[PDB]
């Protein structure tokens, strides 16, 4: 029901690294913790048995609906009354065994496109109470490990298991242009607050920006392992990167310095910025999900879950928390304020 | 003797 | 190592309980838990083996040397000095069985004023180079249970075995009021911040406050289980009570309102504020050490002990913190900012 915070602390695990080179452990200023929208307490309120690791997760826009992706099947749970805990409805792969690895819904609700490790992403149409399979976009590539659609919801980014980013029109179902560059799987993507930059990080150990005009290549940087996950602030100037090695790292965009967080033990899978962009999520092989304040990375929450955390998504209003779990579950989380 | 520990 | 705060949250364990009342759990205001004299954490610095249960701890001023109150005698640990795994000096105060159960040094540093389990206080000289009993004080109350001593240094208050309050003139040692009332043992005692008014608390569930010029009882609260610890904010307003039942309660003064504090699964052994007021510490028989947020009662930071909690003290600039322990030991803190 009703909860306090109690301050705690930890061996410095936020740093801040300059141009010079310089790396100091930040002096949090006083509304590092603290502040209006800054979440006091994450309680799990709903567990989804969908049965299969989930690897992906998404939540309707007017909050609703959850959509978990597992192997072979994507489930629609209803939170509003219940949450708890069975599916309204659920959409199945013609293979039972392709794992799913993405899946996005359109702004207005009414479509899925829902991709992963097969060469078609399908596109669900979500209107007429029961779903249906309206579309089946087919690659080259033998996987899709993310999704990304553009806000005025006309394109689809695929990024492929080869490096490639396939372009999808999404009214007429044909792919218009490749993002070519990354010299191995494309892992992880998400558009910059503007709209007109896309960004992108791969096993290849790089992130990359690229012009969504142009279709040009703009930045490049390096990594000393894989990147798993990204996201960019929604008030723009900080892009997080999830990475193997531990590490999330928050890039000042267009700017040489950054910050290097360290709170898992483990794999970077996933990451989420909150919608006002004050704070944002990151989730662990560890089985942590972590909740860190933008941009330098004070520790707002910690939850240890029962699995590896593979996924995770938070609601538009900011209200829920959800992950994708590796004991073949998905957590709702409600923000406590 | 009283002793509350 | 730099040390770095890290929120986390509780079901809530502060409420606010009105005239009604009426409980409601508190908002904490934007400075509950971080802030200019707010404590960040609190580190262990020092070890004192006492080889006793250490029923008595106070620091000197300047801080330099800790006394620990142990069975028979009075331990002086030098703790400028990091290596010193042995006392300075040695007080023996009383019968090797019986305990030592409260020190007090008087405001200027150079006397001690020791009580226990005996009818008689020793009074300590420190300046003479072995340190040396300049006087007896000898009640007719089989034990002295908690110590107080005037902000004038002239007067030392003894809380007796039998309720009573011992006032006694401290130049010619002799007993000038004794306030009647508790109908058992008085278990802990402070003064009011403008020196006027006594505060004490007894195993008779009752907290009393006294005019210290008219000499009567003023106010009387009844609790539904023993008061053990308790004390005045030096700023004024609020009364801080630790109870057997694990409750903390901080009373206004002289007004209907009061706040309840629930994060000890045990008796509340003792507590003391922080110079500034703050903020304050409560020390459990269940092993904990908390700091709470004054009024109000965010908590700060919790340092889990070894063994149950008996005694406390504070630094006169609020940079060190000493607790004695049920293993026979006091540990030193330094208060991190």
């Amino acid at each position: 029901d009703y909860f306090q915070g109690a301050m705690g602390s930890k061996p410095a695990y936020s740093f801040h690294v300059t141009a010079d080179g310089q790396m100091q452990p930040v002096p949090f200023p006083p509304d590092a913790l603290i502040g209006p929208g800054i979440p006091r307490h994450a309680r799990q309120i709903n567990t989804l048995n969908h049965g299969e690791v989930v690897c992906a997760v998404t939540i309707s826009n007017p909050t609703r609906h959850v959509y978990t992706g597992g192997k072979g099947c994507v489930k629609v749970w209803d939170i509003s009354h219940p949450g708890n805990k069975s599916p309204v409805s659920q959409l199945d792969c013609l293979n039972r065994d392709n794992y799913i690895r993405s899946c996005k819904l359109l702004p207005d609700g009414c479509t899925l496109i829902v991709g992963g490790e097969a060469s078609t992403l399908s596109i669900w149409d979500l209107a007429a109470p029961t779903p249906r399979i309206k579309a089946e976009l087919t690659s080259s590539a033998p996987a899709c490990y993310a999704l990304a659609i553009s806000p005025d919801s006309k394109v689809c980014f695929s990024c492929c298991s080869d490096g490639n980013i396939a372009v999808w029109d999404l009214h007429n179902q044909t792919l218009v242009r490749q993002f070519q560059g990354h010299t191995d799987g494309a892992s992880c993507i998400d558009i910059s607050n503007d709209g007109t930059k896309l960004w992108t990080g791969g096993l290849d150990n790089t992130v990359r920006s690229w012009d969504l005009r142009e279709g040009r290549q703009l930045q490049q940087h390096d990594f000393t392992s894989q990147i798993f996950s990204l996201g960019y602030c929604p008030t723009g100037e900080w892009l997080a990167v999830g990475m193997e090695s531990s590490n999330v790292e928050v890039l000042h965009v267009n700017k040489p310095d950054k910050y290097q967080l360290h709170l898992h033990e483990s794999c970077v899978l996933s990451l989420k910025f909150a919608y006002c962009g004050k704070w944002f999520v990151s989730t662990g092989k560890d089985n942590l999900l972590n909740a860190w304040r933008t941009p330098y990375g004070a520790s707002i929450f910690q939850s240890k879950e029962s699995s590896s955390v593979l996924s995770c998504d938070i609601s538009v209003d900011d209200k829920y928390i959800v992950t994708g779990s590796g004991d073949k579950k998905a957590t709702v989380y409600e923000v406590i304020y | 003797m009283w002793r509350p520990w």
